[PDB]
């Protein structure tokens, strides 16, 4: 992903700041609520019947720690987001078959779970720059 | 479609917007045209940048215009018909826009209503703009 | 949102469709499940093979389910209540995968009725099939 | 794209018969008709009102037919789809701004019009082939 000098600094800055364990199951348990149909792919992970449910669920917890560890990775390699996200794109799509539309809604989430701990340190600059960082990580999944 | 439930919660949620919803609005769509440029083409008359007195009045339009598409939540296509002869007929917008804009719209409720973003709240106001959005982009 | 006319010409396509109903669900399913082999996922328990018995029943089923959305084109959610409880709720399909089947279905519909194959034919089973995937993939 | 030597040879035959002075214009017409938005793209073509006044317009069947001259285009390069189309996805990306789905959308309005001159001749492979085809495509008009 091509950003500023303040675009990165804006990223990083901001970044810093995240909880991991909060906003991994916050982004991951808001993605199985707003868009159910991903639960298909989370049958694994126990009761997910209401909000409450999914909210309060380890493994969503777990699995959301899992995926902002790999938002972090993208991070440190924002060049080279394909070559970061070969094996996961091979995973998403081959061994579970999810398709590409889902990923760019999972990052819409992760941006609003980040203006949801962040409120007016969220500046429209900084999701300007969280937005085409979270398009080029749901383009390197999806090739 | 939507329940009773996520039109409650969709009123309610909008009700405590209340007042704050022309700048919510008008933030809104600053998001928009600064995290999606290609927007800006529908928009070659206004002056884009912040703080502008025309993003600011158009977002109060947008932000009445989804007051009263939350007044009347049960029959949204002849309450939007007026709109929706503006964004489908005349202006032609392509519904992945409408997308575009309901996301930074719940951005911007992500960022100044905390305590109102519960994730039923987040996906009840996630449908009902996936249905404003196919009510002003159907052509009827 | 529907319209008068498209209500009419959907009303007459599959009033044209008729008794054809379950060989083109078929058909359609059969060319879903060929060009888009993910949504064999779905069917982990049928035969998936060419002029498959299960295929056909089913593709006779999703006919008459669409028959019957037809012909109450104006109230679809109280319609297909049942329906939207089983792909929305027990199954959980993506919605992608309605787009997939409503496109094959209207290749089938290109493949066997031409002479209805108008393209304002085709925008109005566009949208009714479109209407009718908003359905099955909401929560009531 | 990967083909098979079947699918390779039942989209070169069927495409041999294929009528591009008239497919063309009826695979853009209908995507005038199907998807309005995709109208505001084309507003120096005239009157694009009602579908008998999108499908008798001149430019709309000129235009139909440089867009199965890229089709076919596509067809002599299938393994190198995006060699063929950085040009086009360069004026379709920056200059036009097209969003990449609408691609999508009207190359299965191709494979409707492709059935709709076929009929029984447009079987179920002869489709998936087509459909790995347009996806090639599209996808590589998107990049
Ligand atoms: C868009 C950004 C995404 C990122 C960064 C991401 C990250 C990851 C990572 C790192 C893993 C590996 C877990 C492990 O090996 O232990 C994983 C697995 C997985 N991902 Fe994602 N993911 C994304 C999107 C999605 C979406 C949108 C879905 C489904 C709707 C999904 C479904 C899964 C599933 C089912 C697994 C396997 C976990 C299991 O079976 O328990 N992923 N993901
Ligand atoms: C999602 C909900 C939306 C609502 C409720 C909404 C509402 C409105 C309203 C109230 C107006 C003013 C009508 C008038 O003054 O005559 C308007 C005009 C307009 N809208 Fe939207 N809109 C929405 C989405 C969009 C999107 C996504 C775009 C484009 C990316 C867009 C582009 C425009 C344009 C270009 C105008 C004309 C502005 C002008 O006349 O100066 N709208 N809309
Ligand atoms: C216009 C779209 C559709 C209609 C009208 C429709 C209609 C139906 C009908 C009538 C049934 C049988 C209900 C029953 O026997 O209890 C059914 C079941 C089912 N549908 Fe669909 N369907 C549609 C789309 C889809 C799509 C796109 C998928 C997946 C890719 C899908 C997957 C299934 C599955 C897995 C079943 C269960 C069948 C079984 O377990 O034997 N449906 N649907
Ligand atoms: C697979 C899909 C497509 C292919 C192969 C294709 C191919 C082409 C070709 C060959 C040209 C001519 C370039 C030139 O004359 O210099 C062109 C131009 C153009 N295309 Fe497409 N196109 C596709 C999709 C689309 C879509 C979906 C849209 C709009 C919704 C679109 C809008 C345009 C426009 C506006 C032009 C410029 C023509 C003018 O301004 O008069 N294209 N495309």
């Amino acid at each position: 992903v091509h950003l500023t000098p303040e675009e990165k600094s804006a990223v990083t800055a901001l970044w810093g700041k995240v909880n991991v364990d909060e906003v991994g199951g916050e982004a991951l348990g808001r993605l199985l609520v707003v868009y159910p149909w991903t639960q298909r792919f989370f049958e694994s992970f126990g009761d997910l019947s209401t909000p409450d449910a999914v909210m309060g669920n380890p493994k969503v917890k777990a699995h959301g720690k899992k995926v902002l560890g790999a938002f972090s990775d993208g991070l440190a390699h924002l060049d080279n987001l394909k070559g970061t996200f070969a094996t996961l794109s091979e995973l998403h799509c081959d061994k579970l078959h999810v398709d590409p539309e889902n990923f760019r809604l999972l990052g819409n989430v992760l941006v609003c779970v980040l203006a949801h701990h962040f409120g007016k340190e969220f500046t429209p600059p900084v999701q300007a720059a969280y937005q085409k960082v979270v398009a080029g990580v749901a383009n390197a999944l999806a090739h | 479609v939507l329940s009773p439930a996520d039109k409650t919660n969709v009123k309610a949620a909008w009700g405590k917007v209340g007042a704050h919803a022309g700048e919510y609005g008008a933030e809104a769509l600053e998001r928009m045209f600064l995290s999606f440029p290609t927007t800006k083409t529908y928009f070659p008359h206004f002056d884009l940048s912040h703080g502008s007195a025309q993003v600011k009045g158009h977002g109060k339009k947008v932000a009445d215009a989804l007051t009263n598409a939350v007044a009347h939540v049960d029959d949204m296509p002849n309450a939007l018909s007026a709109l929706s002869d503006l964004h489908a007929h005349k202006l032609r917008v392509d519904p992945v826009n409408f997308k575009l804009l309901s996301h930074c719209l719940l951005v911007t409720l992500a960022a100044h209503l905390p305590a109102e973003f519960t994730p039923a709240v987040h996906a009840s106001l996630d449908k009902f703009l996936a249905s404003v959005s196919t009510v002003l982009t159907s052509k009827y």
